[PDB]
């Protein structure tokens, strides 16, 4: 009905009272809407975003890169052995079982480094 | 409502295709026209054949065509003034 | 004049891959040893 | 913000004393930079000198003591430090 | 100045930054390329046969820097009347195209051209809109004209050698311009002066309006570039558009001034410090790393610092 | 919490690693006194 | 003399001050919503009724860039004063004494 | 400020590098919080049992 | 007419973001003072006797 | 201060602060701010 916007729509287990037309929580943005035809109630949560970080060993040493997609479960993003962690997920880095002193801090306990050999 | 042409002439030694270096295409002209352009073609200079058994078609020719697009390109200028190394931003994540 | 000609042949336009080509000077300004975006 | 323009400087008086404050704040932290160096280095009353014969028990201080044939009479290690900070 | 700055009648000892100092520029200059074109205007006024209004022709003039004062400040053309924009302001402006009509009317029907009154020659031969057609130019003539030019119903004109005034055979040339929509093409003569060097001047190098001193540079552009720029985008070097010569631009000196008071329960004497500037360009005069100091004598002793100047130099009220 | 532009980054040492640091500090001040520092 | 960037604490103070002074000058080429970022060109191309509206957009944008700079130098100088109070205590207690 | 709206995002470019400066300030105080914990707790060479 | 209305939202939101970031710099200099005292209290009181 | 003169009906928009034209620039110039009022009426009868 003119309430334009962007997001994904899912079926809402929350309820309305039959005089209510949409909903909101905080800061004027709408969370739920009753559609004009079916009169079904649908949730509006926005389709995922994040930040992108890039891990490099230094161009003087090599020209290779891993990429961190911050705070996103990457079933929704290359292809070189992806690895989901707490700080996002890494693409282009090889998860190992050893342990060393920290070189490049990824976050939440994970570090990254370049050694022999990707 | 302008028309800008940029050019260069470069010696080469590769077999067929494009080389690897950098080319600073400096502008030739700019033409105050205002014409609305959306399709183009290229002119060939064919000569008459004569007493050799239509009567046209000189030589053999080929050219390469590729269309702009906007991005961001960074130029690492020389001390002379010359653009030497060009950086592309949307190429890859490293760029 | 207007002597048409073309035949038909053409096959698939051979493609290729220019590596780093086509960087024109987008200005008149003169910069000296200074990366510019 | 104006840069030699009289009709710009006339409009800036409508804002009052926004620029008496900014010059006062930047002068307060320039005087502070001199009080910083005075409190670290002026810890000594007199300018002492080392004796010309140096019998220090076997200890050698020649790289941290100054050099009398040198610009600024700096020490040896004091010149490695000044040739590394751009 | 200091008392006014502190809004008090007594100042204590110290050094107070009280105003600024700048060299004001003299004798502004402008430097523009060259005037190579003359403009096609040889082909409108010195042509032999001019038509009449029954066959009003048009002549498009483009891509020149023409002139507009060698037909206005000179006066032999009997008719120089047009409206709105005065002909002194056509040299500083320009549209996209210039068009030239030509017809020869006696003088009794020349007067109907003043847009707002369409003529008998202008309702059925040459369409005059509600807007003013740019300029109408006519002059008396007896060389190749002073008959066989008609207009409009269809009637001929009477021309002879013994015809009283009002019937003179003028030469009406109409000037009009294009919508100038797209980029223009035809301006007047641009303007230049004589350049100076090594003094604070107010310059204009084909568009760059700033202030500074102009010294000769030993740098090298590429043959298509016009001016240079430093880091953080400041123009340092330009090219002289007549002589193809590179000139540096450094700003003519500025700074702050400061006064050294021993306090007003002690004296009314003052020294003044002009920050980072050479006394060469506006008691004794003493040059310091902190800018030169005027009104204080440079002793050759060493005491404790009392009022700080900078770079190791101090001062205090000793009777000077 | 993430709403709109807002992000919360995770700290580099987790709470298990910080507890393992303060257990190695407490096992040296019991065993060795002040000699381990 | 072989290993550079051992003075990395002292290089970061010089680099951060130059970064903030470089960003003060590059904000002079911003429009802030006016038609031109050079104060002489809206002068030579507009009448003093309309030029007053455009200059008041450049003044408000350039005054905000100068207040942001002074505020970030007031916070940054409070961190240097903490480090110089520590070097004045380390010179008393460790050069002139034994701690 | 804008929030996925390209008419706003072009008008924001007339304000220079305000956003850039704002991102550079909040990253410098996120890296600092990781150094604050490294100085208190990591004061030991080995892990003693 | 949308541009003269959007610009009123831009200058108000850019000011609400600067007031946030300025007050987070002042608050994070109070934590660095208190995380410097906690580091001295571990050197001088856990690793030694005061 | 009451100031009176006769003007064409076309130029009743020319008497305004911050206006340029023929009469506002060569006959009578109101200043830029101008706290005041501008009163006008037709005089085809006279
Ligand atoms: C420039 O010319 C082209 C015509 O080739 C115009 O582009 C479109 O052309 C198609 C035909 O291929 C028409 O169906 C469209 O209607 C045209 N576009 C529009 C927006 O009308 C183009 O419009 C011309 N440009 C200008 C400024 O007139
Ligand atoms: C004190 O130490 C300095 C080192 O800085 C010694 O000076 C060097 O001595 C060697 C001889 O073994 C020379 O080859 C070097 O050229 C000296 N370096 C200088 C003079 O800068 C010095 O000999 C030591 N003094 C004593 C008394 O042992
Ligand atoms: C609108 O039409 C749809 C199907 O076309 C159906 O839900 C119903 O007939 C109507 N819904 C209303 C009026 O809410
Ligand atoms: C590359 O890095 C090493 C250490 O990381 C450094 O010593 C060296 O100067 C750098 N440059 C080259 C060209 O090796
Ligand atoms: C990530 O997605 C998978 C399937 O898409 C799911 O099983 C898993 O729980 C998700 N992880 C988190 C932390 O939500
Ligand atoms: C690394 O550890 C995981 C979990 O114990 C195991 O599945 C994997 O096989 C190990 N990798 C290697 C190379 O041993
Ligand atoms: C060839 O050109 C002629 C015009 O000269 C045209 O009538 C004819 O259709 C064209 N045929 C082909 C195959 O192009
Ligand atoms: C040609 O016409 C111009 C009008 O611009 C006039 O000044 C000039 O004297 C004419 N030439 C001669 C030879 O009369
Ligand atoms: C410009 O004209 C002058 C004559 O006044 C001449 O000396 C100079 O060489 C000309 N320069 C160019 C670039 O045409
Ligand atoms: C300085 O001024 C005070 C009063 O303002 C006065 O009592 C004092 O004597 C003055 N100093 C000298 C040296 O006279
Ligand atoms: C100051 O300027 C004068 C004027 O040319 C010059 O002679 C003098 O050498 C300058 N002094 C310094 C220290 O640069
Ligand atoms: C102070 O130094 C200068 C050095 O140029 C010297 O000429 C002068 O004589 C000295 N003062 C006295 C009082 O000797």
């Amino acid at each position: 009905n003119g309430l334009t916007g962007t997001g994904v729509l899912t079926e809402s287990n929350k309820k309305f009272l039959p005089f209510q037309q949409f909903g909101r929580d905080i800061a004027d943005t709408t969370d739920a809407v009753r559609d004009p035809q079916t009169l079904e109630i649908l949730d509006i949560t926005p389709c995922s975003f994040g930040g992108v970080s890039v891990i490099t060993p230094g161009t003087n040493t090599s020209n290779q890169v891993a990429v961190l997609y911050q705070d996103v479960n990457c079933t929704e993003v290359t292809g070189s052995n992806v690895f989901q962690t707490r700080a996002g997920c890494l693409i282009g880095a090889e998860h190992v079982n050893n342990s060393y002193e920290c070189d490049i801090p990824i976050g939440a306990g994970i570090c990254a480094s370049y050694q022999t050999q990707s | 409502g302008y028309f800008k042409i940029y050019s260069k002439h470069t010696p080469i030694n590769l077999v067929r295709d494009l080389p690897q270096g950098f080319s600073a295409l400096e502008p030739l002209v700019d033409l105050p026209i205002g014409i609305n352009i959306t399709r183009f073609q290229t002119l060939l200079a064919l000569h008459r054949s004569y007493l050799t058994p239509s009567g046209w078609t000189a030589g053999a020719a080929a050219y390469y065509v590729g269309y702009l697009q906007p991005r961001t390109f960074l130029l690492k200028y020389n001390e002379n003034g010359t653009i030497t190394d060009a950086v592309d931003c949307a190429l890859d994540p490293l760029s | 004049q207007c002597v048409n000609l073309t035949t038909r042949t053409q096959l698939p336009p051979a493609y290729t891959n220019s590596f780093t080509r086509g960087v024109y000077y987008p200005d008149k300004v003169f910069r000296s040893s200074v990366l510019h975006s | 913000i104006c840069g030699d323009s009289t009709e710009c400087s006339n409009l800036l008086l409508q804002y009052g004393s926004f620029c008496t404050q900014l010059n006062r704040a930047l002068t307060g932290i320039a005087v502070e930079q001199d009080k910083n160096t005075q409190e670290v280095f002026a810890q000594v009353k007199q300018i002492y000198k080392t004796p010309p014969i140096k019998d220090f028990g076997g200890f050698n201080f020649s790289q941290i003591l100054p050099d009398p044939s040198k610009p600024s009479k700096r020490s040896f290690i004091e010149d490695l430090l000044f040739n590394k900070v751009t | 100045e200091t008392k006014c700055t502190l809004k008090s009648f007594t100042v204590e000892k110290g050094i107070y930054q009280t105003s600024n100092f700048r060299v004001q520029p003299t004798e502004s200059i402008v430097r523009f390329p060259n005037i190579t074109n003359l403009c096609p205007f040889g082909e409108v006024f010195n042509a032999t046969r001019f038509a009449s209004v029954y066959a009003w022709n048009r002549k498009r003039i483009s891509n020149c820097v023409a002139d507009y004062s060698v037909l206005y400040n000179s006066a032999s053309f009997s008719t120089f009347k047009c409206y709105g924009v005065s002909p002194t302001k056509l040299n500083d402006l320009c549209f996209t195209n210039v068009y030239a009509d030509s017809f020869v009317i006696r003088g009794d029907e020349v007067r109907q051209i003043a847009p707002g009154q369409t003529g008998k020659i202008a309702d059925y031969n040459y369409k005059l809109p509600d807007d003013f057609t740019g300029c109408v130019i006519a002059w008396n003539s007896n060389n190749l004209d002073s008959y066989n030019y008609l207009y409009r119903p269809l009637q001929s004109y009477g021309f002879q050698p013994t015809n009283g005034v009002g019937y003179q055979p003028y030469r009406v040339v109409v000037l009009s311009f294009e919508l100038l929509h797209a980029p223009a093409t035809v301006c007047g003569p641009k303007k230049s002066t004589n350049l100076v060097k090594n003094k604070c001047v107010n310059f204009n190098f084909n568009g760059l309006t700033g202030t500074g001193v102009l010294t000769e540079s030993n740098k090298k552009f590429l043959p298509f570039q016009q001016f240079g720029r430093d880091i953080a985008d400041t123009t340092d070097a330009v090219r002289d558009p007549q002589t193809l010569e590179i000139l540096d631009i450094t700003p003519c000196s500025f700074g702050g001034v400061s006064v050294i008071t021993p306090g007003t329960n002690t004296s009314n004497q003052v020294a003044v410090l002009y920050q980072d500037v050479n006394c060469t360009e506006v008691s004794n005069v003493f040059q310091t790393r902190a800018g030169c100091l005027i009104g204080a004598e440079h002793v050759n002793n060493s005491y404790e610092c009392d009022i700080p100047i900078g770079a190791g130099i101090c001062a205090s009220y000793q009777q000077s | 919490q993430k709403f709109n532009g807002l992000t919360v980054l995770p700290p580099l040492l987790t709470d298990e690693m910080i507890a393992q640091y303060t257990s190695a500090l407490l096992a040296g001040t019991i065993t060795s006194g002040w000699t381990f520092g | 003399s072989s290993t550079a960037s051992a003075l990395g604490k002292l290089q970061d103070v010089v680099n951060q001050n130059a970064q903030a002074l470089n960003t003060l000058v590059k904000q002079l080429s911003s429009n802030f919503g006016a038609i031109s970022s050079v104060l002489n060109d809206i002068l030579s191309r507009l009448d003093p009724p309309e030029a007053e509206v455009q200059i008041d957009r450049l003044i408000t944008g350039r005054l905000q860039s100068l207040q942001t700079y002074v505020t970030q130098q007031l916070i940054r100088a409070a961190e240097i004063r903490a480090s110089a109070n520590l070097a004045a205590t380390k010179m008393s207690e460790c050069v002139l004494g034994q701690s």
